[PDB]
């Protein structure tokens, strides 16, 4: 049999209405893992660089990562795949919870729709049983809402589901897929989905989940728990509490904002406020969240409870984790009870919480400018919480300028032009990037943002310290016990980085370890995202319970398949670059993989040239960011070679 | 004097993960851990964040029949669910029941194993099992699991047919 | 293709701990009819505790031979409840739902045969309703043939055997 | 077999720890018929006049009322009967909630205590098993907290308990028996109780409790919960809320207390604050109250729910009803916030409300005044509040000056000479009266305060309206469904009685009306007090569902006597007049049967004496106030008058 992952896949076609049970092929399992990897195989060679994002030939694909489902601690996510109407290449977007368990639970690794349905309907999954809903009584209504409504009517209360609010479908480009706490956030996902007319995805799962090697599995399982005790007793020394434990951002537990508030900057991407964090603004926060927070709660199979329910007067319950506690408030210029009552509406009508707050904060940059008039505002309320109250709405509906700004920054620029373009000052590949804009270059950094395929930058970082220690002895205890470095190498880094002098940046650390940092923070996240694995305790705090020592030993007790840690990397490097290849094939290149012009105040052409160049090297990639035949070849990915070949990508010899 | 034991339940500290579901069904797979599924736990959360209920219950004793009528309670603002608090593995729901069999389950404090597995995994540290000597004497008729398994059975199916199809299995 | 369930809908944040339900039930269940009372044979038990704040009426359920192995008890919303404080069960671990002197399980009927619950009538603040719904009865001896199977897994074929012949 | 009452009596010998279970002469019920009137043949001829309170040979009775433990809502008093260490007359006292049924249905009409145990013990009954346990670790605990150390030590959470604070283990001449929401509050019963070393009364039972015709007694009851439904529909037009409709003064429920706090005295009975209940004050006693009441709660069998569960800020949890509410706030010229606090210590030391409140104003007037000195109060502090707490502690403990304040204020101001005596201006009968002070004398209420033998105005009125309505139309309209009266002139009398002129008081209703009026209810509440009844749905509001037509049928269908409202009317006279005897025995004369000096601003001294000879004559006593023998002939109660011939009170023809 096939172990941890099901061995069965979903496909449906809306437009026709058929649904198939199919089976993989465990070959693809050796080679590509699960979840994102899997994923990304499917999309290669199935959508070719002519499809557009709204055709019908655009696949939206809901995966179950290769050990979701199995008893390891926090692997529970889902990976969405599809190609982004945004920004044209493709989007991956994980999403936590219970919805990828239960799908393994009912005998699926994935769901891969293509076509679209003339009418809004949604997919019903029970186990064997699979069916097309009417779900025009659902139109809409926002994505809790509406999973709340159909457990009802199908009498499934244990279901889980997945939902679009109006957001998605009235296709805006920053829409997403939302499922109790959890949220397939970014890219436009959830725009696909509306685009396809799908409302809904519902599953309910009662059958068995195998794993290979049942008391060698459960062994390492419990060696994960021991160490998440043990961290929580040994929080990273001088870090700020929101990352210095394990779990996503703790923001949901921590009431000190410091750090995010007089570093990040508010507005659209605009303002920093040095010294905004007082007292009377701490006490007056702490209030807010208090009365706000009715309960720390957790994904699936996790103690961390990273999220919480929030309940504002007069206003629905809702569920929030990590930044986007932030982002609206502070795009807006205003307060923490503020961000709470108008993240609960962007919430159910399915927005990106990191996009939009900068589209509607860009869009009044216009109107301040006068690139916009107040005749493109009708009714546009004096109040400025009212105002992004109002714009939210307009959003939704793609209605008149609400119609343009639903694109997005990139686009919305470009179609109003008029100098537009000049505010829409914070994008890589069209994407919106972290309100972050700092003064001097940091080389790490740098080449995450350049080559990074989610093109976020909280969702490519962690194994490596953010910052040096000042003291020598603070840094001989720190890489003491830091048992997750691939390489002892990554010790002896850390321990030369100094803040400031001849080992500060961003002369140090050199070009090659930069480029060795960036490589292994990113395989982890590779890791992470093909086996279903939260980075909450993997790939996104320092020291994780799961790291690549023991990773080869879950995927072998596991998935009964044959795996070390050399092997490993080998699999992380090939869908990586797969990953890499599908965007190439959809026209990027060299030229489109630089940070936003303002991110630095100090910046270094020539050191910058270099880092690129190193890490392209590193790759295996041409001097345009290309993966080459000879590393395509080595990986067992010589038919993408073949391909960029005959489509005159890389040049024969 | 004998021991009685108690599965104390803060139901104010649970946050719904269900890691205590994943245990207790995988260490009764058979064999141990070769697999898992919540809807053979022997634990099973009563949860939905939108009402603020969390609520771990645990399977209890067995009955073959049906309640002439089943109890709702609302209790400080909480609207529960019909038979909400009840252990019993009962016709009238899955819950507590095998999903394929309807064989009943019980739980039985991980008898024989050094201790209770959904209060190891549970870390925040919502379950805990302690003990205390009574004076009563246990009245209890003890059936054993594979008595009452089959008894089930033969009350659903009938002596004669399970018997046949015994025979025929062995 | 239906049956009716008939479900007791008890609001315990309107109970007042007056306990007239027991009043009632057992008076009407003597024998002839209220010819005495005695809360002790009530099918309705009420969950009493001031110093709590916990008022929970408790209906007679089903009739178990056997205590678990382990006994629950939950704290919910601050309050400290007790061991087996929800349990419906004539049990051999208390005297609830038994009656006083021959220790015999005790059920609610609904008052069956009569026209109203007459602990619903006699509950003049109304923190007690009974109401109906239609459900689907079952479609299954596939389920009997998988049990047995995994009742021989768990315990043997020869053990399974001997036992189904007694 | 007998029916309602048990037949079935406890005897317990304190002093020597017998116990002994003995039948009961069914010929008394005939007479007495249950409750306070067979308390009283007990103590009439086993408690001679030569008998102090605190010796060994005087009774302390529990007695469970004829028809409590039936299905008769609200059917639940225990009443408590002695002999009084403050007044020297007879004590009775009575306590709704849970008790008397539990005693019922453990097999028991009345426990009888003589005696005095030389140790601390508690009484544990469990149907037929019964025994005196050592109460030692019980010492000093308050009355709810030693309910519930015993329940927990006994493992009986089911059992009922009667228990003294420290104020009764150290005889303070006001001290109660505390039971859940219930009291048995005034005389000095849990002085007694003190007296004999009994800690608590524990009972548990599960037996039957039968009445003699079953559909008949279920109808009647049936019957009253038809008229509470009806009755609650239909409260008094133009009555405040507190008393419009049906049980005890519905305080707990309403937040509205202008009639109280403008119309009766603050501090020691002595100050009129007209128009204390302003806006503030009214918003800031609801907020308190909103914010200590935990729960609405009733007595055994009842809808009323008239008594609260209260729970203040680090305090903790306990019940209130009725006027204890202000008592505490008034008497220390205070708030509803302070009396709340205090009232909870007050309970669980197990002190009366009402004496104790009055005796605790009193001492801080004679401090005030100079008769006592500031060196009798040792540290006393500064705060008003903190002094009356201070003082409290002092009188439970008979400490210092606590120890002649504990004896009450007539008695400490006798000790205490240089015309303290002035200052305990509020008393009949020894008795501390409520806080009161009129301008007209009212005829009516200047019999019940001579007469009363509960010696408290709150226990003997009721059944007639306390003023009149100003226009004949809403008096028609009252008089119209008013079936509870004996004799239609009742109607007559109020259809005249007018607030201003001619037929105004004192004048008008005439003597004899009043004596009819104060006659009739008075009547109810010894009815009530036979059988168990709350007054609350009986003689305490206007247009009760039990009163003198239904209760004969209640009382020939439960106890399977011969029953009419004729015989009923003779019964109640009966006990009545027996009470009023014993009470002459103890040396009571005309002369003890005065208001106090200054209760009206207004007197009468002509219309008082023809009133007061007016009444003697009716009930059918001297002109000294004693039965005569030809009216205690009549009523069977022959060996009485023989008794006061042979003794000197009467005088042979
Ligand atoms: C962000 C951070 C606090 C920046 O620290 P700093 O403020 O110190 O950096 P700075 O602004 O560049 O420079 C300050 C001053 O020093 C000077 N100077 C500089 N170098 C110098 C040298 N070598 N020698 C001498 N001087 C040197 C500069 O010129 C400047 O001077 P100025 O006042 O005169 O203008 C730090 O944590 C970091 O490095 N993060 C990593 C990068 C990153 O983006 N991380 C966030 C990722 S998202 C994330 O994590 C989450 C998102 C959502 C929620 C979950 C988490
Ligand atoms: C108490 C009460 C408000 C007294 O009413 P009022 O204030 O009206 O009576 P007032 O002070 O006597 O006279 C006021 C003014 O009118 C004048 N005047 C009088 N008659 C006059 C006439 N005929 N003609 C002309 N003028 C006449 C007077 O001279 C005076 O004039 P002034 O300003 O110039 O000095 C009313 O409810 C009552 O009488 N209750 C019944 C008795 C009682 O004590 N009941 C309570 C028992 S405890 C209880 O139940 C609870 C306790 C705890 C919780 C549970 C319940
Ligand atoms: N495998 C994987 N897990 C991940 C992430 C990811 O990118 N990949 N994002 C993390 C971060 S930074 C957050 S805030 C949450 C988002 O949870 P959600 O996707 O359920 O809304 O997931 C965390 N777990
Ligand atoms: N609607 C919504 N948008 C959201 C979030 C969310 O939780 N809900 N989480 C934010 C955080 S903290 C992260 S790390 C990213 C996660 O990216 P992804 O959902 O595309 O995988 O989305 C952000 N945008
Ligand atoms: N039979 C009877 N019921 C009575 C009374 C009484 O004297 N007799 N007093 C009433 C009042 S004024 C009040 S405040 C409450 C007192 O309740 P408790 O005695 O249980 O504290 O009882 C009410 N019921
Ligand atoms: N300790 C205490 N004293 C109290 C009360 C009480 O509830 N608790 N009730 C008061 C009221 S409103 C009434 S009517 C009388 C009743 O007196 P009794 O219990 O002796 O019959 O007690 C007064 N003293
Ligand atoms: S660590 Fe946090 S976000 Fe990750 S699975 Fe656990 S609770 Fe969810
Ligand atoms: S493991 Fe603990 S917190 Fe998680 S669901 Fe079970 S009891 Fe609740
Ligand atoms: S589940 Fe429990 S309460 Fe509900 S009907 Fe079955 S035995 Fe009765
Ligand atoms: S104690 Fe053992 S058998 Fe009982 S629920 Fe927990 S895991 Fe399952
Ligand atoms: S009669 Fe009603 S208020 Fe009274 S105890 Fe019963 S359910 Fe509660
Ligand atoms: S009372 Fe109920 S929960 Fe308790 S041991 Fe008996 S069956 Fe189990
Ligand atoms: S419905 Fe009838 S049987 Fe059931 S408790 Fe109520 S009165 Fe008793
Ligand atoms: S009327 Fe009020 S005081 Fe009297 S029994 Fe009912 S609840 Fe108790
Ligand atoms: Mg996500
Ligand atoms: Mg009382
Ligand atoms: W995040
Ligand atoms: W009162």
């Amino acid at each position: 049999m096939r172990y941890a992952e099901t061995g069965y896949v979903l496909e449906v076609d809306l437009t026709k209405g058929s649904i198939e049970r199919v089976a993989t092929d465990p070959r693809d399992t050796e080679l590509y893992l699960g979840g994102l990897g899997t994923n990304a195989k499917i999309l290669w060679d199935r959508v070719p660089p002519e499809v557009e994002p709204f055709s019908p030939e655009n696949l939206l694909i809901f995966a179950a990562g290769l050990l979701c489902g199995t008893p390891a601690t926090g692997c529970n996510r889902t990976i969405v795949s599809t190609v982004s109407p945004q920004t044209k290449l493709m989007a991956f977007s994980m999403m936590g919870g219970f919805w990828a368990p239960e799908l393994k639970y009912a005998g699926y690794d994935k769901i891969i729709f293509r076509g679209k349905s003339p009418e809004l309907v949604y997919l019903y999954i029970n186990n064997d049983k699979v069916e097309i809903r009417d779900a025009s009584h659902l139109k809409g209504k926002g994505a809790i809402e509406t999973a709340e409504i159909i457990k009802k009517e199908l009498n499934e209360p244990r279901a889980q589901v997945a939902a679009i609010g109006k957001a998605g479908e009235n296709r805006v480009f920053y829409a997403s897929i939302e499922q109790g706490r959890s949220s397939a956030s970014r890219g436009g996902i959830g725009a696909v989905m509306g685009d396809k007319g799908l409302k809904a995805v519902v599953v309910r799962g009662t059958k068995d989940l195998c794993v290979a090697k049942p008391e060698e599995y459960i062994g390492l399982c419990n060696e994960v728990l021991d160490y998440i005790k043990h961290r929580e007793e040994n929080p990273i020394p001088d870090v700020m509490p929101i990352l210095a434990g394990l779990g996503s951002p703790q923001e949901m537990k921590v009431h000190d904002e410091k750090w995010h508030t007089e570093n990040f900057n508010w507005g659209n991407a605009r303002t920093r406020r040095k010294d905004f964090w007082t007292d009377e603004v701490s006490h007056a926060w702490e209030k807010t969240m208090d009365k706000a927070r009715t309960r720390l709660i957790s994904c699936y199979n996790c103690p961390m409870k990273c999220g919480a329910t929030i309940s504002m007067e007069g206003l629905p319950t809702y569920m929030m984790k990590c930044f986007t506690k932030l982002t609206y408030t502070m795009a807006a210029y205003s307060d923490l009870d503020f961000g709470l009552r108008i993240a609960q509406k962007a919430t159910e009508y399915g927005l990106d919480g990191f996009s939009a707050p900068q589209v509607m904060a860009f869009a009044f940059e216009l109107l301040e400018k006068g690139i916009l008039k107040d005749s493109d505002f009708p009714g546009l309320p004096e109040g400025n919480e009212e105002r992004f109250f109002y714009l939210l709405d307009k959003i939704v509906n793609r209605d008149g300028i609400g119609d343009i700004l639903a694109n997005g920054t990139y686009w919305a620029a470009q179609e109003i032009g008029n100098g537009a373009e000049d505010y829409a000052h914070n994008n890589i590949k069209k994407h919106e990037q972290l309100p972050l804009k700092l003064s001097m270059l940091n080389p790490i950094y740098y080449l995450m943002y350049c080559t990074g395929e989610k093109i976020n930058i909280t969702q490519i970082e962690g194994q490596f310290p953010q910052a040096p220690y000042p003291k020598l002895e603070q840094r001989e205890a720190f890489v003491e016990d830091w048992i997750q470095v691939p390489d002892e190498k990554f010790k002896k880094i850390f321990l030369e980085w100094e803040p400031r002098g001849e080992k500060s940046m961003p002369n140090f650390p050199t070009v090659d370890m930069c480029c060795d940092i960036v490589d292994w923070q990113e395989m982890m996240h590779y890791i992470d995202d093909a086996l279903g694995q939260c980075a909450g305790l993997s790939s996104f705090p320092l020291k994780p319970p799961y790291h690549i020592h023991n990773y080869p030993k879950f995927i072998a007790a596991g998935a009964g398949i044959e795996m070390d840690t050399e092997k490993l990397k080998k699999a992380a490097k090939r869908y990586r670059t797969l990953v890499r290849a599908f965007n190439i094939r959809r026209g990027m290149r060299r030229v489109d993989e630089q940070p936003p012009a303002n991110h630095w105040k100090n910046r270094f052409p020539e050191l910058e040239k270099e880092l690129l160049d190193s890490y392209y090297k590193l790759k295996g990639w041409n001097d345009d960011g290309i993966p080459t035949k000879e590393t395509l070849d080595d990986l067992g990915l010589g038919y993408v070679g073949d391909e960029f070949i005959k489509r005159g990508i890389l040049s024969a010899g | 004097k004998r021991i009685v034991k108690t599965i104390n339940i803060d139901a104010d500290k649970c946050n719904g993960c269900r890691a205590c579901e994943v245990i207790c069904s995988a260490f009764h797979a058979m064999p141990p851990y070769s697999s898992n599924n919540p809807a053979r736990s022997r634990v099973r959360v009563v949860r939905d964040p939108l009402r603020d209920i969390y609520v771990p219950l645990y399977a209890g004793e067995y009955t073959e029949s049906e309640c002439i009528g089943r109890d709702k309670f609302i209790i400080d603002g909480k609207e529960y669910d019909e038979c909400g608090f009840c252990r019993a593995s009962c016709p009238s729901r899955d819950l507590f029941r095998e999903p394929d069999s309807g064989l009943p389950l019980k739980c039985d404090l991980c008898d024989g194993e050094p201790e209770p597995l959904c209060v190891k995994w549970c870390l925040v540290g919502a379950l805990s099992v302690t003990e205390r000597e009574v004076e009563e004497p246990d009245e209890s008729v003890k059936r054993t699991e594979m008595e009452i398994g089959l008894e089930s059975l033969i009350s659903r199916f009938g002596a004669d047919v399970v018997a046949d199809t015994v025979e025929q299995l062995t």
